[PDB]
């Protein structure tokens, strides 16, 4: 009763749909809190 | 390399007053003449 604490994930093409394989990306972010620098695609406009 | 120089004398906890520091900016925001 004492463990490697880590296992392999058994992926083979013939797994069902959910007990097959998903990549993931997480996209943390912090807004209106400090100055930035990632901005979606927008044009500026001149100061008035 | 690195050596364990431990020619050290085993000197006690030496204590000073902290009277009022380690204050500060608690976030990134501008104001003024205010208590917050
Ligand atoms: C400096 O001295 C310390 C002991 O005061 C050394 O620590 C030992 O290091 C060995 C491995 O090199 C461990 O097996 C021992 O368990 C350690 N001792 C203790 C009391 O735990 C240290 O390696 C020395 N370092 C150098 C650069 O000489």
């Amino acid at each position: 009763n004492c463990y490697f604490p880590l296992q392999s994930y058994g992926f083979q093409p013939t797994n069902g749909v959910g007990y097959q394989p998903y990549r993931v990306v997480v996209l943390s972010f912090e807004l209106l809190h400090a100055p930035a620098t990632v901005c979606g695609p927008k044009k500026s406009t001149n100061l008035v | 390399q690195c050596v364990n120089l431990t020619t050290r004398t085993q000197l006690p906890p030496a204590y000073t007053n902290s009277f009022t520091r380690g204050v500060y900016y608690p976030d990134k925001v501008f104001r003024s003449s205010v208590l917050h």
